């Protein structure tokens, strides 16, 4: 059984230089033509590759990433780093680490060449941010208005992830979309919660929002403002 | 340009 | 480079259906091709290594066929894990390149999004931002444009939005989009509209408001 692991910072700061770590078990990179590559993922975004290590040692990346990687085994310890200099906050993204069979062998002779061509087994992923702001809680507003009715809280300006947002201590659950957090290009993040109700409900609604990372608690009774 | 096992 | 482009990027189906997604690469691969399933919060899994050898405990609904420039994944009989995004990866040539993937999600009939469109709260204008929120509620497909007017100039560059996951009742999206822009700008004009293109709308539906109007 082959498992890996990824393993570094999830939060680093523009212009820093990020070390991830993929420590792996069942196999060795000096096993014949294995490889360990480097894929990542941006949040909402589609597969990246980025480089990968031979245990001959042969190493290629991503023509594009090219002067900000460099990666390196080390075949006793079990473990590929990927090193990517001054990253940027286009840089977050989920990284994953992964194993790439040799070919098959025969008496130690190689016979077939199809098992090296997909990377076979995946590191569950590491994320990370990046953005050089400082911890920091939310603002929280009031997002006031078939025929059903909207409203909301909008969750401003915090770092880092994650936040909980509830509506009425937990009681109100339908009708409740809690939208992902966008990462703002100022560094912080933001999101909007909202629940739709019939018309005629317009009840009390209050938003229960906490980001722990800060100690920010806020409730925010929201309603059809005109006084 | 090729992969490592190409060809 | 190299281009890996998948068809269709997203795709309903229902429980039983066989479903087919395909890869088309701008030059050859060979065979060197690889399919792969990722579910929400998971890594990719390898089903297809080699265009068409299957992989060891993969289940057999999963087949793969092709070479060269043209590539297909189908599944015989979709199960409930099947609901996910699939990918493609070319491992002739550096860089190993893979596809945009293709969404496969819970086929319902079309429903048009319920469209709201917020103002700034007067407290968040005393900080000096303002940001104009529009919902679009509880939608089928997945795809919806959202397009932000104020005094009739397009917007741009100056929004974000974010999708909810499907529903797992409704089987609907919901797409929050938000306008920022400083509480100066704001206040320089006074239609804040958000247009919606949405397939279950005829044509496309403009909510609105006056800035100031009381």
């Amino acid at each position: 059984r082959i498992t890996l692991k990824e393993s570094g910072p999830p939060l680093v700061k523009p212009t820093q230089t990020l070390t991830l770590t993929c420590s792996f078990s069942g196999f060795s990179l000096s096993d014949f033509g294995v490889g360990v590559g480097w894929i990542r993922q941006p949040p909402g975004k589609a597969l990246e590759w980025l480089a990968i290590i031979y245990s001959d040692d042969d190493k290629r990346y991503s023509p594009s990433l090219n002067t900000r990687l460099t990666i390196t085994k080390d075949t006793s310890k079990n473990q590929v780093v990927l090193v990517m200099t001054r990253v940027s906050p286009v840089d977050t993204a989920t990284y994953f680490c992964a194993h790439r069979r040799g070919p098959t062998t025969l008496f130690g002779v190689p016979i077939a060449r199809g098992p090296v061509n997909a990377m076979d087994v995946w590191g569950q992923g590491i994320t990370v941010t990046i953005s050089s702001t400082s911890t920091k809680g939310p603002s929280v507003f009031p997002l006031a208005p078939g025929a059903a009715a909207a409203l909301g809280c909008l969750v401003k300006d915090y770092f880092p992830e994650p936040v909980t947002v509830s509506w009425n201590s937990g009681a109100l659950t339908s009708g409740v979309h809690t939208f992902p957090a966008v990462l703002q290009s100022s560094g912080l993040y933001s999101l909007s919660s909202v629940v739709t109700v019939p018309s005629s409900s317009l009840q009390t609604y209050t938003c229960n929002v906490n980001h722990k990372p800060s100690n920010t608690k806020v409730d925010k009774r929201v309603e059809p403002k005109s006084c | 340009a090729l992969d490592k096992w190409a060809s | 480079a190299l281009q890996l482009t998948q068809s269709p990027s997203s795709l309903s189906a229902s429980v039983g259906d066989r479903i087919t997604i395909t890869c088309r690469a701008s030059q050859g691969v060979t065979s060197a091709l690889a399919w792969y399933r990722q579910k929400p919060g998971s890594p990719p899994q390898l089903l297809i290594y080699d265009a068409s050898s299957l992989e060891s405990g993969v289940p057999s609904r999963f087949s793969g066929s092709g070479s060269g420039t043209e590539f297909t994944l189908t599944i015989s009989t979709l199960r409930p894990e099947d609901f996910a995004t699939y990918y493609c990866q070319q491992l002739h040539f550096y860089p190993h390149t893979f596809g945009g993937g293709t969404r496969v999600d819970v086929r319902r009939t079309v429903a048009a999004p319920s469209v709201f469109i917020f103002p700034p709260s007067d407290e968040q204008l005393k900080s000096g931002t303002a940001s104009v929120v529009c919902l679009l509620n509880n939608f089928y497909p997945r795809e919806a444009k959202v397009q932000w007017k104020v005094d009739n100039a397009l917007q741009s560059g100056n929004s974000q939005e974010s999708v909810t996951e499907q529903d797992s009742k409704d089987s609907t999206y919901s797409l929050s989009s938000t306008l920022t822009l400083s509480k100066a700008d704001y206040e320089k004009h006074k239609v804040y509209e958000c247009e919606v293109t949405h397939q279950g709308l005829s044509s496309p539906v403009t909510k609105s408001f006056n800035r100031g109007e009381c």
